[PDB]
DNA sequence: TATTGAATAAAATTGGGTAAATTTGACACTATAATGGGTTCGCTCGTTGTGGT
DNA sequence: ACCACAACGAGTTACCTCTCCAAGTGTCAAATTTACCCAATTTTATTCAATA
RNA sequence: UGGGAGAGGUA
């Protein structure tokens, strides 16, 4: 007789994004741990609380091993002969009957283990709300900064984390304002924080262009490569199979509208739009703009270019402290050399 | 997490009103060993403890401690902001002092600041929608439209601007927003960061 | 909620629970020290919140005040010494304890031994009186002491004044037994009645 | 080749008000006749104001 | 102008132990709060060109 | 918890 499991199934039921069998597993692990700690002998009793009755029978376990320690769980092949060799070497089934009592020490350790189980079950709730949609621009309010991370939320008691290295260098987020970020690939097994969200990745700019531009949305214009100097300067690479709509004019929009939108959403980062081409030589003479081309030596084995450049455009060709050469090399994959 | 219990413990002895008191055990902690743990956790993470006690108006002397630590942080961090990095010594010390004091008053500002509570919600930021109660029957809540949910009038950053242009007169509002105000927001983010790391070190001590 | 005195004390170590018994009271003879427990009395703290954790707790166990504040009597500091006497008083209606039953049984056995020695010496004096009136009436010395003293009533003779005195001291010994068991019952109900404690 | 001041649009704030909920405080319970109260000393010595032939 | 009454205040310091110290409940007018509108008003990041 | 009386005691 148990009206209490009936309270589990209707009266003290969970939030409805959590299954009932996990709650039954939580309570069965709770009573198993409670009878485990209470017995003075080192018995790893695992009790099978059957679902429909509520009451149960305490089950001290036994695994088929040939070791010398743990006699309370040490059964052998000749003990598996009692069930005549119909099992496996090492599974922890039982062949015993025990009883159960209650105590306030059992109550408090059961409270500890059930708040651990509902904690990891809520963690699995955030796991399935992550795995329902893989990679998108999201918005949450920052609520508690830290030394190495910025904790976030997505509503419904979810949490996300901006780490230190994947944010803007000009970040200033007082707790209480809404920020934009992209969850990319989080750890569903992480016991602490899981949802790793960035603000200074190429995935950020391409997802921002995806939500911004409808022809990125429906695959008319496509972006192939990207380049980032976070907060200051950027480059992305555009090719297009369609011949109707102007690609660069489309992604700059009406008087630099889309570029200024991503620039103010990114923090003043000068995203410099440039074409993507398939062939290496003509791709890179398209790609180092606004620098000028004298002669190009294309190298295959160590994946580099050699660029002759006339005098006058060296500063805007290299950027500031080698910014443009570095950004163009991690754009194209070919690191650049200086030639006059 | 851990820190606000110590702010409960900084009060005087309050009278109890219940039946049989005095558990007389070490169930949670005493009231003196929490202060001893605050002392043990002061050699590291003293910024956040000073800022927390100055924010919650318990031990109203470490407001100056938090302003001094913020001034030291601004002196260490001022070499990345173009508006402040070109000024001379005592003038840069005085602008760092005035924006440190205003940044700390902006961090301190909650619904208990005199003259800062919302007019309608009285700080709760949660009013009752009468139409949803009339159609649903039950009682509902909504966001207080005047305060927009936060429950208090926020501190405008232009107060520090008005208090610095009595000293730097040739600094207008666009360059204030362009190369001065990020330092101010860096100061308030540093206040929140130091309070979080002090709560973390407190929980590491009293564990 | 009403408090209770039981050995079940939350969040304390089992070293301090060795000095207590299974009923929540310290053993007679245990050398206690400062900061030790003598009697385990817990207090209901109060519900005041409805979280799923405490809802599952009160579902799985039924300890409907599962937050309890341990307010046991502890010995004050700097004080030591053994335990030489434990007295447990109870009010009416409440069933007391196993330990209070044991103290009650010990007091009952002691009072019954005292009343048994009282009855032994009183029947000794009464049988000395019937021996005195028997030797005043007739001369019977060997035939009275060759037979046991408790069966000094079935011996008789011709009906006379001494036979009337023999039967009247027989019924006086019977009503002595009557008031003896009445004293027993009064002592038993006096040590079994609940105490007139404070409200 | 940047950076900065005038202008600016959008959002947050603020003082005032205002119609409509809603809380506050007060009441309310009824007939034979009945008609002026129970405290305080052996408990020394200096000062100071208040009232008195 | 020059004397007998009430009342205040004072009486060391610190420490120790003990005992003892009914019932909402319905109703009614007036005052008060409260959720909302809104015009003004301030704030703050963004733009244009003009120097740097 | 922690307040007030009364009683006795120590220097
Ligand atoms: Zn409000």
């Amino acid at each position: 007789m148990n009206k209490e499991i009936l309270a589990v199934v209707e009266a003290v039921s969970n939030e409805k994004a959590l299954p009932r069998e996990k709650i039954f597993e939580a309570l069965e692990s709770a009573l198993a741990t409670a009878t485990k700690k209470k017995y003075e002998q080192e018995i790893d009793v695992r009790v099978q609380i059957d679902r429909k009755s509520g009451d149960f029978d305490t089950f001290r376990r036994w695994l088929v091993v040939d070791e010398v320690t743990q006699p309370t769980k040490e059964i052998t092949l000749e003990a598996a002969r009692y069930e005549d060799e119909s099992l496996n070497l090492g599974d922890y089934v039982e062949d015993q009957i025990e009883s159960v009592t209650f105590d306030r020490i059992t109550t408090q350790t059961a409270k500890q283990v059930i708040v651990q189980k509902v904690r990891e079950a809520e963690r699995a709730m955030v796991v399935d709300q992550f795995r329902e949609h893989e990679g998108e621009i999201i918005t949450g309010v920052v609520k508690k900064v830290n030394r190495d991370n910025i904790s976030l939320d997505l509503g419904n008691n979810a949490e996300a984390v901006i780490l230190r290295e994947d944010m803007l260098p000009r970040e200033n987020f007082r707790p209480g304002d809404r920020v934009r970020g992209v969850l990319y690939s989080v750890r569903p097994e992480a016991r602490g924080a899981q949802l790793f969200v960035t603000r200074s990745k190429p995935e950020m700019l391409i997802e921002l262009f995806r939500i911004e531009v409808p022809e990125i949305g429906e695959e008319v214009i496509e972006i192939k490569a990207a380049a980032r100097d976070p907060g200051s300067r950027a480059k992305i690479a555009v090719k297009t199979n369609d011949k109707r709509i102007d690609p660069v004019g489309a992604c700059v929009g009406m008087r630099g509208a889309r570029v200024q939108a991503v620039s103010t959403e990114l923090g003043g980062e000068r995203i410099d739009i440039v074409l993507w081409d398939d062939n290496p030589a003509q791709f890179v003479i398209n790609a180092m703009a606004p620098a000028d081309v004298a002669s190009i030596v294309v190298d295959e084995d160590k994946h580099t270019m050699d660029i002759a450049v006339e005098a006058g455009n060296l500063a805007q060709a290299i950027g500031r402290n080698g910014q443009n050469v570095r950004l163009a090399s991690q754009l194209s994959g070919w690191e650049l050399n200086v030639m006059t | 997490m851990r820190l606000e219990s110590v702010a409960k413990f900084h009060s005087p002895k309050s009278p109890m009103m219940s039946d049989s008191p005095r558990a007389t055990a070490s169930d949670s902690l005493s009231g003196t060993d929490v202060m001893a743990a605050m002392g043990m956790a002061q050699s590291q993470a003293g910024f956040g403890m000073a800022a927390f006690c100055g924010k919650h108006e318990l031990s109203q002397n470490d407001k100056q401690k938090a302003i001094n630590y913020l001034m030291q942080f601004a002196h260490k961090v001022s070499g990345k902001y173009r508006g402040v990095a070109k000024l001379e010594g005592n003038t840069k010390a005085k602008v760092l002092q005035v924006l440190a004091t205003f940044a700390y008053a902006d961090y301190c500002r909650s619904a208990a600041t005199p003259g800062a509570r919302c007019r309608d919600c009285h700080g709760t930021g949660r009013a009752v929608d009468i139409a949803k109660t009339e159609l649903w029957g039950r009682v509902v809540e909504k966001e207080c439209g005047r305060c927009k949910g936060v429950g208090y009038s926020r501190m405008p950053a232009s107060a520090a601007y008005r208090a610095v242009t009595m000293l730097i007169p040739n600094l207008t509002q666009p360059t204030w927003s362009r190369t001065v105000k990020p330092l101010y927001d860096a100061l308030v983010v540093q206040c929140h960061k130091e309070e979080s790391i002090a709560d973390n070190i407190l929980n590491a001590v009293t564990r | 909620g009403p408090e209770e005195i039981t050995a079940d004390i939350p969040n304390v170590g089992e070293a301090a629970l060795s000095k207590l018994d299974e009923s929540g009271i310290v053993y007679i003879g245990a050398e206690v020290t400062g900061g030790d427990i003598l009697v385990g009395k817990v207090t209901p703290k109060g519900e005041t919140q409805l979280t799923p954790e405490e809802k599952l707790l009160r579902a799985i166990f039924g300890e409907k005040a599962s937050d309890v504040k341990d307010s046991s009597l502890r010995v004050p500091n700097g004080v030591s010494g053994t335990v030489i006497d434990v007295q447990v008083f109870t009010r009416d209606g409440v069933e007391k304890d196993k330990r209070a039953l044991e103290i009650e049984e010990m007091q009952l056995k002691q009072a019954k031994k005292d009343l048994s020695e009282e009855l032994q010496i009183l029947e000794a004096g009464l049988f000395s009186r019937i021996r005195a009136v028997l030797v005043a009436g007739g001369v019977e010395a060997e035939k009275l002491d060759k037979l046991p003293r408790d069966r000094w009533l079935e011996l008789g003779l011709t009906d006379e004044e001494k036979q009337n005195q023999l039967e009247q001291l027989a019924e006086q010994y019977d009503e002595l037994k009557h008031e003896f068991e009445k004293k027993l019952e009064a002592k038993r109900r006096k040590i079994t009645q609940g105490d007139d404690l404070a409200p």
